[PDB]
RNA sequence: ACACCAACGGCGAAAGCACUCUGCUGGGCCGACACUGACACUGAGAGACGAAAGCUAGGGGAGCGAAUGGGAUUAGAUACCCCAGUAGUCCUAGCCGUAAACGAUGGAUACUAGGCGCUGUGCGUAUCGACCCGUGCAGUGUUGUAGCUAACGCGUUAAGUAUCCC
């Protein structure tokens, strides 16, 4: 289905299940070992988008538009 | 030779008291000479059975 | 004073003394001998000998009620433990049940810390 | 009510099989070591030593005979 | 055969008090049941097996403020499959009740020794 | 506070985590090509977590128990022992950021005998389900060859042979 394994599909599957997280980390605010976690996976997904962003300057923009992603940190 | 061919639970009661006391201890994985996958679930087992009251803490 | 066929002896041994006390099964207590009411005093008081006399004078009361069958608990580490089960026995009275009452917590109150001796 | 050890005299009584029947229970549950045991506290290390000393003795007694 | 479509498969024993007839039973078993349903039960799958003399004396207190001291016991299993959002209020209105003197709700793991 | 289970056993980044159960969730590992195609490793600053004691505010207070008091012992005893016993230990919301926070061993990768063990899985065999055997990985434990070391020792979980960063 598409790429399961192609870059903005990975980042998708990340943004997602971060977001997802965060109710989580909203409810329970004292599990430290979930959000240890969270900025692992929040680490992953921000080393792929400057990756992405080396590679593809237009598929990279395009992405990070379209997931709603925060600007990146390279300014 | 010994082994558990039939789902154990905490309502099969003939198996859980053979592997237990005659005080109602739980007798260790080297005696029993189980897995050790098998004796914690035997051991779970058993507390939960102590706690529905159908194996005793104590006895009479 | 009253007259009881089948009752109870609790035998607490602790590490410095023994309390044997007879009693009956509505959990009523007739008649008590302490290692210490025999004269003896605190070094002694634990000797398993005391603890013998102590056993041997109570099971005199309960003879004297005239009294035939009896259970016998023992409750606590010290030496009375096998000594006070000897008199019990020598003092012809028909041992029914010999049980330990020891009570051993399951977890708990955190006991006092290690003598530094 | 309870019980730890269950010892039931019958009519062919003598005292000294009694007697160490009895005893041999008292070894079985390990009752006078055990309040021994919790007589004084103990931190975590002193339980590591016991359980070390205790499981091994028990356990080359086993390897051995 | 056993199939859930997005539920969890659950066990549940229940200790009842020995002084209960067959027609109290049975509605405490259609209140359960239908508390269940209505909690999204697809398969609820009850069984009985009633009067057994208990491993030691267990005491309830009453809504009319007795005080139950018992020995035997009625034991009700629970074959079900519910939400996992759902099992919440379940265990508690068991706690609840009068009737219910100690109840204990498992989940089925398969096994694989 | 959680006896037995408990084990030279399990998970965790470390601190640590154990009566039972349910629910929300973090990682791990294994087998398949299903996919992307170097996206890697480390990390100055910076951030989060971080035993116990301690502190602020509100609760809670059984046991234990600094301080404190009595009783002894002693030349003395502001100690050891005994009798009492307040903070504190517990919970909620925070601060503190230190420990022999120890494997006294920063991290990643590659490569170099074995023997005996365990935990997880996978394969073939054994029966057609439990072993059983041989093996493939991943971690974990004990002896030990080469080599290393001032010795002790370390030895595929290196303190060996090399490369990179702190
Ligand atoms: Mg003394
Ligand atoms: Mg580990
Ligand atoms: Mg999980
Ligand atoms: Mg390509
Ligand atoms: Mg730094
Ligand atoms: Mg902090
Ligand atoms: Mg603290
Ligand atoms: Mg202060
Ligand atoms: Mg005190
Ligand atoms: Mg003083
Ligand atoms: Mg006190
Ligand atoms: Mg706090
Ligand atoms: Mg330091
Ligand atoms: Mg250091
Ligand atoms: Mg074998
Ligand atoms: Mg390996
Ligand atoms: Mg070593
Ligand atoms: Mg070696
Ligand atoms: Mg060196």
């Amino acid at each position: 289905e598409e790429n399961k394994g192609s870059v903005e599909f990975q980042v998708f599957c990340f943004t997602n299940k971060i977001r997802r997280l965060t109710l989580h980390l909203e409810l329970h605010k004292k599990d430290y070992s979930s959000q240890r976690g969270l900025r692992k996976t929040l680490g992953k997904r921000q080393r792929l988008l400057a990756y992405l962003l080396k590679i593809n300057g237009v598929r990279y923009k395009e992405l990070i538009s379209k997931l709603n992603i925060r600007e990146l940190k390279t300014r | 030779p010994i082994q558990s061919g039939d789902r154990i639970d905490y309502r099969n009661m003939s198996l859980i008291s053979r592997f237990i006391s005659e005080q109602g201890k739980i007798l260790s994985r080297r005696v029993n000479r189980l897995t050790l996958k098998q004796q914690r679930l035997i051991t779970s087992a058993i507390k939960q059975a102590r706690i529905l009251s159908l194996l005793p803490f104590l006895n009479n | 004073a009253r007259k009881i066929p089948k009752g109870v002896i609790h035998v607490q041994a602790s590490f410095n003394n023994t309390i044997v006390t007879v009693t009956d099964v509505r959990g009523r207590v007739v008649s008590w001998a302490s290692a210490g009411t025999c004269g003896f005093r605190g070094t002694k008081r634990g000797t398993p000998f005391a603890a013998q006399t102590a056993a041997g004078n109570a099971i005199r009361t309960v003879v004297e009620q005239g009294m035939q069958r009896a259970e016998v608990m023992i409750k606590g580490p010290g030496l009375g433990r096998d000594a006070a089960l000897r008199a019990i026995r020598r003092s012809g009275i028909l041992l029914s049940f010999v049980r330990d009452v020891t009570p051993m917590p399951h977890n708990g109150c955190r006991p006092p810390k290690k003598r530094r001796v | 009510s309870a019980y730890n050890v269950q010892v039931l005299v019958d009519d062919n009584e003598n005292e000294e099989r009694l007697l160490n029947r009895f005893r041999r229970e008292v070894m079985r549950a390990g009752v006078i070591q055990e309040c021994k045991r919790r007589r004084y506290f103990e931190n975590k290390q002193e339980e590591k030593k016991r359980k070390h000393r205790e499981a091994a003795k028990r356990n080359s007694r086993r390897r051995r005979g | 055969p056993q199939c859930p479509p997005g539920l969890r498969q659950y066990e549940t024993m229940a200790v009842l008090r020995p002084d209960m007839t067959e027609d109290e039973r049975l509605t405490l078993t259609q209140k359960y049941e239908e508390l269940l349903v209505a909690g999204g039960a697809m398969y609820v799958e009850v069984f009985n097996r009633g009067v057994i003399p208990l491993a030691y004396s267990i005491k309830r207190k009453n809504k009319a403020g007795e005080t139950n001291n018992y020995l035997d016991g009625i034991y009700l299993l629970f074959t079900y499959f519910t939400k996992p959002e759902s099992i919440s209020p379940l265990e508690a209105a068991l706690v609840t009740d009068d009737d219910v003197i100690r109840s204990s709700s498992f989940k089925i793991r398969k096994r694989k020794y």
